[PDB]
């Protein structure tokens, strides 16, 4: 449970290891610290386009469901941007997607549903990762950020199949 | 697999180049890189996901308001 | 002036035209036999709250400094 | 213009009742959807405007800072939320005389008391304001809400006055 922290010569030997660490970091930055948006979105997404969801034989009617369902999604989000930090989906496979599936069928959480919820919150992540927004509204310099764009994408893909 | 604790990790990103945090930076225990990467440092913690009924009912309002329509 | 008590109008927005599934039994007046009748406002007086522990998460979120989401300019410092 | 909603319980206006509300603000239809395009947005609204407030002023989290311990977020968190929704009833109703006499009044007396920063408190009304009228008239990044293509200037220069009128009373 304890925290750990990766400044001055650890980081800077994590950025050697990592490819193009700094803008890796900007782009799991931009993601963590907007995740609740992030997931709260696409689990409205998954049920405006779907509103049985929450009518009384939907698996997030009432907010115990719906509470569940909102931290399942920041519980994959987030490893996902896991995975992009490490530059590998070994622990988002083995500590998040493994076993999943099975756990989600003995529940009844609908598979149709996961499936929209996760595409939605890949479509975040890759907004955010390749931002063409103006050099004004960026917080970081403007460049090409589309081959780690790339890579998020493929995480969430792994949670796609995983689930699906 | 998964543990089904509901844990997963948190990770925060401090770049605070430039910052005058007018306290000590204590948490990274490492030596220093003696460059611009002193200023900034990742943080990375696995913590149980918590959402309350306030969130819940918050996205569950938001959210019947824009239900697909004819 | 203000009571304090931290209550707030809370407005929900029901257009839900075509919307058979859900039967119509909230509003108790007339009807119009017209999309009238398949929209809906519900206004209520609720106290608004914010705990700790999801103040936290903002705050988990707001300290990179960096958060903020496509729109608006990048007017923030270190 | 009409504060319909005065009178815990809920209130429901649907077929007949709507019908009737809707010609006695103006612009109905409108006004409606400019309403719910701000009301369906209202938690990235509120955490943008606290989350720009902070990344302008970044000392507010600080030990120092009004935002400082989870107890102040809490409650700066929710005054935004508080004042975004007395602003979505006056567009609602199409005045001010609730927002004023319910949330204003009195308001800046008791931030002054408590040290609450009003150079902060303009920056995240200020941001709120930019939100709803990007909102009302469908121009925020967001827009999934769907209208007929029409022109909301008016009912988005109500609500930036709306948002002035939060300025000026706690500025
Ligand atoms: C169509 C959007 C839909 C499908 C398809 C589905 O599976 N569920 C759907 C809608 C839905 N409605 C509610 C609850 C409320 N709906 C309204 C507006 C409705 N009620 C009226 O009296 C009138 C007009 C005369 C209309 C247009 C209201 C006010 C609801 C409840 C408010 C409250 O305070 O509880 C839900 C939630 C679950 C349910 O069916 O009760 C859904 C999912
Ligand atoms: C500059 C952005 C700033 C001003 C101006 C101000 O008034 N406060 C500012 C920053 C700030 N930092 C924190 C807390 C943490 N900062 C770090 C990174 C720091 N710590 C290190 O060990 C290293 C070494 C490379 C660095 C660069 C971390 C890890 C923080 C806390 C982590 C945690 O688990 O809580 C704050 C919060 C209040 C405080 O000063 O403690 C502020 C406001
Ligand atoms: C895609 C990700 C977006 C993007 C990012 C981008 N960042 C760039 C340079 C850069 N970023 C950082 C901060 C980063 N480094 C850290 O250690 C941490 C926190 C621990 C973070 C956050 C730094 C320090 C730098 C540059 C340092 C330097 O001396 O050059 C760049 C420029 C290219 C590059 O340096 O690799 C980009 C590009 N830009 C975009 O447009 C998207 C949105
Ligand atoms: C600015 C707000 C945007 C805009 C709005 C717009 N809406 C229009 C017509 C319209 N809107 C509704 C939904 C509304 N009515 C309700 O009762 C409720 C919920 C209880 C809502 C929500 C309806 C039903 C209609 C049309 C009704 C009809 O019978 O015609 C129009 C067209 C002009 C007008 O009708 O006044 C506009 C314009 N359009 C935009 O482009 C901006 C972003
Ligand atoms: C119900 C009518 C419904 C919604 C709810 C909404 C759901 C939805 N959202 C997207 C795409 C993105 N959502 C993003 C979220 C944010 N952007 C910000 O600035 C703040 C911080 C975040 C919370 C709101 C982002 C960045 C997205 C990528 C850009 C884009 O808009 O595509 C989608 C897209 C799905 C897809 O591409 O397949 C949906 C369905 N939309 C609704 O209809
Ligand atoms: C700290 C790094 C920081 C911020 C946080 C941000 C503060 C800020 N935001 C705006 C303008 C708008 N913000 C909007 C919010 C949303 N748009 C969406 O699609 C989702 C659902 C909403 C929650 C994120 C909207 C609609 C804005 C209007 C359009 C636009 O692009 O401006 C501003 C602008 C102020 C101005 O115009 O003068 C700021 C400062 N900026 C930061 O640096
Ligand atoms: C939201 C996008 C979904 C949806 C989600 C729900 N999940 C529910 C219970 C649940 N979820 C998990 C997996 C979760 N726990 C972990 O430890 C990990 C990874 C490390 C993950 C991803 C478990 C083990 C459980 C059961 C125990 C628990 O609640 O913690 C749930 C409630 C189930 C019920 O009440 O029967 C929901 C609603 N629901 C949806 O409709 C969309 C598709
Ligand atoms: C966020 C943008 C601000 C900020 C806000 C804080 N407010 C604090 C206490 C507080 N706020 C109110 C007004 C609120 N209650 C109502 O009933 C109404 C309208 C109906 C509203 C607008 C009151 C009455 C109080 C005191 C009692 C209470 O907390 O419920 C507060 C904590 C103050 C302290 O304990 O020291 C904060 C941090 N703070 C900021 O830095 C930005 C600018």
């Amino acid at each position: 449970a304890k925290a750990a922290y990766v400044g001055g010569a650890d980081l800077q030997a994590l950025k050697k290891f990592i490819s193009e660490g700094n803008k890796r970091l900007d782009a799991v930055n931009s993601i963590v610290s907007n995740a609740s948006c992030i997931v709260s979105d696409a689990v409205s997404g998954m049920i405006c386009e779907n509103p049985s969801l929450i009518s009384p034989s939907g698996n997030c009617y009432t907010n115990r469901r719906m509470a569940a369902c909102l931290r399942d999604g920041e519980i994959i989000l987030r490893y996902v941007s896991y995975a992009l930090l490490s530059g590998d989906s070994s622990v988002l496979e083995d500590r998040c997607l493994n076993g999943l599936k099975e756990t989600y069928s003995s529940l009844g959480v609908p598979a149709n549903s996961n499936a929209r919820a996760v595409s939605i919150m890949k479509a975040c992540a890759v907004a955010f990762v390749n931002n063409t927004a103006s050099q004004r509204k960026l917080s970081t310099p403007q460049g090409d950020c589309s081959a780690l764009a790339s890579e998020v994408a493929g995480y969430f893909d792994k949670v796609s199949a995983a689930i699906g | 697999a998964d543990d089904k604790s509901g844990k997963a990790p948190v990770i925060t990103v401090f770049d605070h180049r430039g910052c005058q945090r007018g306290g000590p930076d204590r948490e990274y225990k490492g030596k220093k890189a003696n460059g611009p990467d002193d200023e900034m440092c990742v943080k990375v913690q696995s913590a149980k996901i918590a959402v309350s009924a306030t969130t819940a009912d918050s996205v569950l309002q938001q959210t019947i308001s824009t239900l697909y329509r004819k | 002036a203000f009571d304090k008590s931290a209550k707030a109008p809370v407005i929900t927005i029901f257009d839900h035209r075509g919307c058979t599934a859900h039967k119509n039994a909230e509003y108790k007046g007339a009807l119009t036999n017209s999309i009238d009748d398949e929209m809906c406002v519900k206004v209520q007086s609720v106290k608004i709250a914010v705990s700790e522990a999801d103040a936290a998460k903002k705050l988990q979120e707001f300290i990179s400094y960096e958060a903020k989401g496509i729109d608006g300019a990048y007017t923030g410092r270190k």
